[PDB]
Order: C-alpha cells, then structure tokens, then sequence
C-alpha cells in the first residue's frame, strides 16, 4: 500500500493538465506573436514605419496588436516623450493575407518618433490623429 | 463503531464509497433547488450546456465531474466483483484460487465493455460518423460542442481508466507479469482520452473507443470461457480473431490512412491559434504517431494471439 | 568528494538568478497591469466605454495599452466584426495622476462595440477616427 | 605525462586553475584586439560601459566575468595557501597538525581581507558615501551604472563568496564543528550581493562590506595570534572587541534606522515597475528583514565573543 506514490503521479498528471491548459490560454490570448511578424523600416530620425506581415491569421486585430506592441516597447517614453500614428487601409477586409508569399497591402501601417523630431511624423500622418505617449 | 465498522468495511470494500456517493446524491436531490447552479450540479452533472440546446462546452467542472465518478466507478468496481460476481464465479465453481481471481476480474471486464460498446455504437449511430466514415472526423474540425451522449460517453470513459490507473499505481496487491505493459496502456489510453477532449479532435476520438471496446468485450469473453474451459472456448476465441483483426487493424488503418488524405484536405487546414484551430501541418505529426502508438501495440498483440493460436492449434 | 550536489546547488542558483532577471524583465515591458486598472462603464448595448485609473506609475502609455488590450481581449472579431475608437485628453501631461484618491480627467478613453451598433459607436466617437477589426 | 601530472597536480592543486587562466589571457593578449569585442573579453573585463564615461551596466556577460574570477580565486586560495603560507607557517614552526591546518586558513582569511577591506575604504573614499552619509544612499535610487571601481569590487566580491560557497558545498574534505553556521554565512552574504547587484541597492550595500570586512580583518589577526599565542593576543583581541562593537552592531544599526526614516523619505518612493524603481513600501519589508538577518547574526556572535571575553578573564 503506498499513497505518496498516487499523489506523485495525479500532481504530475494534473499539472501537465494546467499546462495545456494555460498553453491553449496563452496562445489565443496572445497569438499575433505567433503569426504576425513586425516589418519596421526606418524613415529619416528616430522616426520608422511599422506594419506586420502574416498568413491568413494575420488579421486587423493582430496587425493592430503587433504595432502597439512595437509602439510601446521599443520607444521610452521616461526618456523622452514620443507620438505616433495609426493609418488603417479601408480597402481591405479585416482577414486578408494569402497564405504563400505576396500578401498585399497591410491593414494597419503606423508611423512612430520622438519629439526631438515630431514635425517629420506630423508630416508623414498626414491627416491621421497623432497620439502622445 | 468506528473500527468495528472500519473491519466491516475490510469485509466489505465498496462501504465507503458508497457513503460518499449516498451523502452527495442526498444533499443535492434534497435540496430542491436541482438547478445548474449550487455547487453539486457542477459535480454530479455535465456542465456548460450552451443555452437550452443540446450541446455542452467545456471547462473546470469537467475535472470535477471526472473526479465524482471516479469515486463512484471505485464503488461499482469492488461492489459489482464482490456480490455480483463471486456468488455467480463459485456458484457453479471454479476452484482453484488464482483461477478465481482471474475469473471475477475478467467478469469485470466483460461487464464494464458490454455497457460501454454499444452505448458507443448508439452515439455513433445517431450522429454523421456512421460507419466510419472519417469524411466526417474533419468535415467540422474545431467542434467546441459536443451532445449531452456524446460529452457523457466521453468523461465516462476518461472516468473510467483515471480509476484504473488510480487502482494500479496505488498497489493494493500486486498481481502477476502482465502489470507493467497493462500500465503502458493505461497511460496511454489516458493520453487519448485527455488529448483529443483538450485539443477537440473528439469526433474523430470515438471510433477508436468503439473498436478498443468490441475488441475487448470478444478478449474478454472468449478469455472468461478458457478459464472456464468448454466447447465453446474455441469457437468465441476464433471470432474473437476474426473480429480483432478486422476492427483493430484495419479500421485503425484506415483512420490512419484518413488522417493523412482527408487531414489535408478535408476542412480548414490552416493553423489559426486566435480561433483554436489545431488542426494544421504541424498537428498531423502528432495525431499520425500518437494513432501509430496503439497500432504497433495492437501489431505485438496481433503477434502473440498469432502465437497462442498455432500453440493451441499443435495441441 | 561530490559534485551532482555541486551541480544541484549551482543549478538552482542559476536557476533563480535567471527567475528574477526575468521577474524584472517581465514586470516591466508588461507594467500597466500591476499600476492600471481598466474601469469600463457600458453604454446602451454592446457598446462600452473604457479608460483607465491609477497611481502616478499610470502614465498614458499604461493607460493606452490597457485599454488597447481590453479591446482586443474582450471583444472577439472572429463572431463577429467590431469598431472602435480612441480619444486622447490633450490637457493633460504623459504624468497626470495623484497618487491617493482623485485622479481626475483620464489621459485616453475609448468606446467600442460591433457592427450591429456600429452607428452608436460612431455617434459617440464624434471625430475620432474609427477603427475596424 | 598524463596521469603523472595528475599526481603532480595531486602535489600542487592550484596547477590546473593556473593552466586555464594563463591560456585564456594568452589568448585575449596575443590577439592584438584587446577590445570590447571578441569574446574573451566578456569573460575576463568589465563590460556594458556606457558611451566612453566611467559607468557601467549591467547584463550577462556579469554571470560571465564572475565566472571566470571563481576560476582565478579557485587557483589563488590554493597557490598563495600552500606556496606563501605554509613556508612561513612553518618557517618559525607552529607544531601540532590542526593547529597548522588553522595557522593556514586564518592567513588566508587576513590576506585577503586586507586586500578587500582598504579596496572598499578607497572606493567609498572618492564618493558621496563618505563616512556612512546614508543621506547618499538614496539620494538617487536606481543607480543602473556602476563606476569601474565599483562594480569591479562588487563583482569581485561576489566571484569570491561564490567560489567560497562552491568550496564549501563540493566536500573535499569536511572541517571541523563551524561547518554549517558557515554555510549559512555564505549563503547569506551571497544574497546580500546578489540581490542588491540586482536590485539596484548597491550604494547601500557598499558599506555593510565595508564593515562585514574590516571586522573580519581584526578578528583574523587575532586568531592567528591566539592560534600563534603571544603577549600581543590579548591587546589585539581587546581592539577586535572595540571595533566590532562600533563597526558591525552601531554602524548596521543606524543604516537601519537609516532604511526607515531614509527611505520613506529621500528620494522617489513611488513604486514605478517602468522605470524600475523598487524603493516602495512593499520593498521595505523585505531590506528592513534581510538586513535584520545580519544584525541578529551579530547578535549572536557578540554573545558568544562576550562569552569568551569572560572566560579568558577569568583564566
Ligand atoms: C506554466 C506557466 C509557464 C508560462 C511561461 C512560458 C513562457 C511564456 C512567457 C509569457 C508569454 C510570452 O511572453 O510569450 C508570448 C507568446 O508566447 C506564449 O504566450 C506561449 C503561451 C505560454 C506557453 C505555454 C507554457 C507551457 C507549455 C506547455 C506545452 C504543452 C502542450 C504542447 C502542445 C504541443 C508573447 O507575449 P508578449 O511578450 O508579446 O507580451
Ligand atoms: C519562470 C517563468 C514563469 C513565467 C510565468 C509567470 C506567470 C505570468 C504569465 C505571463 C505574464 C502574464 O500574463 O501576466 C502579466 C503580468 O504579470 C507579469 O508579467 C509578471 C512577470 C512574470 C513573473 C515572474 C515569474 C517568476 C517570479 C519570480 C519572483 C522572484 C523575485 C521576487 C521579488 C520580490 C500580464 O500580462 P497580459 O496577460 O496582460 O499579456
């Protein structure tokens, strides 16, 4: 008769069970990290232009969430303060890249800076609202 | 008496579990209030019913619904072989000793199989799997839902081999040279059970139940009648071939062959973890080993039958 | 002489100089959620309206990612399409909260909803650009 | 000769540490690039200098100059022990066997702590910490850069007490009594370095080595007088007394009730995880109870330094 034996092997079963669990919870909550990957080509400064590039996963909503994720991590704002901007592209529907290789136009381009060079990004938004940060 | 009645209870196994299942099937029927909500529902019913339709979701209370009957398949084991089956197994006799315990286990075994074969077959009958017709294992992939049979059916059987395993690993006594390839199987028949309930693949789980269970209720039979040898030993043994050969090999065969050719392309196949679309080209690894498992396994049985059969052919 | 208690040691040493690099790491690309508190106030609807409220640690940045985050996490495109919006408060610096019990005017607040009230959302988001998802 | 510098290494332990270093230098050396790149250089300089000024960072390659002077530590505690010290240790004689086994490693204990303990004095000399002005200790909290000094002996301590503790823990022979209080202490000093390297406090750790060090410093020329007995024992155990009183329980006192009164109130204590900027209320606790760790330890040994105080009075 051994129990300590029994409760060995239902916490390790019931562990792996809140494992795949939290994987299948993990992985949908945050899965643009799995499908978009963010393409940032800088401008003139420390001002770059954001988009992502995915399958047919990479819908509008995982566009919008890799930017802002760039947005606010690559740029601190306790350094200095920066403002951005977000172009959504209507002519487009919210799931439209093709699986293989020529995706297209994105739907979400953004244009992030500083202030030390707040003009240039004012100037490339051109009439999208600028958000501070 | 408190150890009067613990010495009743080493007379009698099941005592204990049955007070356990008697206290809460009590206190939630008496409570009036037999609604989804309260707390007992969640653990003596199958919960997340999606609106008033029949088809339930998944979540928490399935571990709490496995857990319950867990218990209540730990009564049913002991007070089922004791009553029923050794009153029956020396009321024609057997005797012998080891022979007995192999009779009131394999009673067992004939008994739980024959309740869960064709209830099997039932929730495959009224459903699009007909026959086997895989075109329908993919033809609607994500499958969050499942029927009331259907979810029921399946936490039953995960119910089911936990207790097993539960049984094994906790040794009460240690049986025989078989243990250790029978803890194999346990632990992956678990491994089906868990992994295809998680990752929706539950469609396309029920066969394979269906073709591990008619297997074993023909095993078992045809097993019992040896340890009670007669005429009709030869004759279930020799349908038993027949059907193992069929059901096990080839249709698990042509499952495999179903997930290659209509994994591919039968439905979505394009990993979407936002929507919990599983069913991609990295999955089909997984599925085609983890079905390969139980094929190899039943080629090695395949092998021994082959050998017990020209054994007892020569003799 | 024995080294795998050596080995024991000085894994689970490494091991937790490796948990608190990434317990620093971690708590601070992903901040807001220990300072910001989303406070979401719901319209007549599927329409909602979101912001944030907490300490001087919940500067716009915090608030505009808890509130991008509510967006994207609770409200599912796949079922169907929604629309959203975000408005900044311009008199208001990136620092803008005291610390105790009156935090004030938040920094950004934004309404959401779906498509079969696509219209409210637009009616509340007088000029702010929409976007879709 | 393979096995035959095994023995000669049985015969003098530090060879093989001294090999390893004296390639790796020999390789960054005579590779001409002698910069901040490469490799070797991450393993055997400072890294993460800010621009071209004299403050530096923090990040892996640390783990990987500390690394590396463990190795230097592992041949420096072997070689100066055996080559220095027994000669001399022997040289006017101190006949016994444990007492020479004690003469030895007490040296040590001075040598090096005569090294660490003025190196520490220096690099709180030229900075606003001069004579513990806790003032300075919070005056700016983050304090992500290190001077070169600075970090050079903040990681040169933690190579030391870790190679220490991996002496320690990999039993090549086991000491006497004092083992496991001794283990605790090395245990405790290692995350008294660590986490304030990595939590930003080390301006406030600077001093509690300044005095951990000078206390060790006095009380190791007293045993080895006491272990080397002589008039002068007594007037040095006299002054150990002295500066031990002051030194560890008045100095780790008031940068107690410096971390009270100082750290509610000079400088950022808004919990900011951003900017990482740890001084907060909830970070209070754990310094107020991580340093009470060392004070009660003091305690402790000062009722025990009482004790002996009084019987060698009374002998
Ligand atoms: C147990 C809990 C362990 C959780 C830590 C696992 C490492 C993930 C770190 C947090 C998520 C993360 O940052 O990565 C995410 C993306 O990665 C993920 O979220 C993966 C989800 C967690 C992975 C599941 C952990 C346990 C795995 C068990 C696998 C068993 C099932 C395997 C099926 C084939 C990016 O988020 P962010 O940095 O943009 O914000
Ligand atoms: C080891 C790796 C373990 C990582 C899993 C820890 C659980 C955090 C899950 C991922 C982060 C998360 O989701 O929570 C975050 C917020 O919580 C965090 O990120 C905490 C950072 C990870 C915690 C550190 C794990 C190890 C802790 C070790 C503590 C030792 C130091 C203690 C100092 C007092 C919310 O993100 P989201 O859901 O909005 O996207």
């Amino acid at each position: 008769p051994k129990i300590f034996n029994l409760f060995r092997v239902c916490f390790i079963s019931l562990l792996l069970i809140a494992a795949v669990e939290y994987f299948k919870y993990g992985t949908r909550i945050n899965y643009e990290w799995f499908h978009c990957t963010p393409i940032k080509e800088p401008q003139s400064g420390s001002v770059i232009k954001l988009w992502a590039r995915g399958g047919p996963s990479c819908d509008k909503r995982g566009e919008y969430k890799t930017i802002v994720k760039r947005i606010t991590r690559d740029y601190e704002p306790n350094d200095e303060h920066l403002s951005f901007c977000i172009i959504e592209n209507d002519n487009v529907p919210p799931v439209h890249y093709p699986i293989h290789e020529d995706k297209g136009e994105p739907g979400y381009v953004a244009y992030v800076g500083y202030d030390t060079d707040s003009e240039l990004v004012q100037e490339l938004c051109a009439d999208s609202t600028i958000y501070h940060m | 008496i408190w150890f009067s009645f613990r010495e009743i209870s080493y007379r009698h196994a099941w005592i204990a579990p049955l007070m356990i299942l008697i206290a809460v099937y009590s206190a939630y029927f008496t409570s009036g209030n037999t609604t989804k909500t309260n707390v007992l529902h969640r653990f003596v019913a199958v919960s997340y019913q999606i609106g008033d339709t029949n088809a339930y979701g998944k979540g928490i209370n399935d571990l709490c619904f496995v857990f319950y009957y867990m218990i209540f398949f730990t009564f049913l084991r002991e007070f089922l072989m004791d009553v029923v089956i050794r009153p029956f197994a020396i009321r024609l006799h057997v005797t012998s000793k080891h022979r007995i315990k192999r009779i009131m286990e394999q009673m067992y075994a004939i008994f739980y199989t024959g309740v869960s074969g064709p209830f099997g077959i039932y929730c495959m009958y009224h459903s699009d799997l007909w026959f086997f017709n895989t075109k329908a294992m993919y033809r609607t992939y994500p499958d969050f839902t499942n029927p009331f049979l259907f979810k029921v059916f399946y936490l039953g059987q995960a119910a089911f081999w936990a207790q097993q395993a539960c049984i094994l690993v906790l040794q009460l006594e240690k049986p025989r040279k078989d243990h250790n390839e029978l803890t194999f199987h346990h632990i992956v028949t678990l491994l089906l059970i868990w992994s295809s309930y998680v990752f929706h693949f539950t469609k396309m789980g029920l066969p394979i139940y269906i073709t591990m269970d008619v297997s074993d209720f023909l095993l078992s039979f045809s097993k019992t009648l040896n340890y009670l040898d007669s005429g009709l030993a030869f004759f279930s043994f020799a349908i038993f071939v027949v059907a193992w050969i069929y059901l096990r090999h080839y249709i698990n065969l042509k499952i495999l062959w179903s997930v290659l050719t209509q994994f591919r392309t039968e439905g979505n196949y394009v990993l979407n973890f936002a929507t919990q679309q599983y069913k991609c080209w990295i999955s089909l690894p997984i599925v085609f080993v983890l079905i390969g498992a139980l094929q190899l396994v039943n080629l090695y049985w395949l092998f021994l039958i082959f050998r017990v059969l020209y054994r007892i052919l020569w003799r």
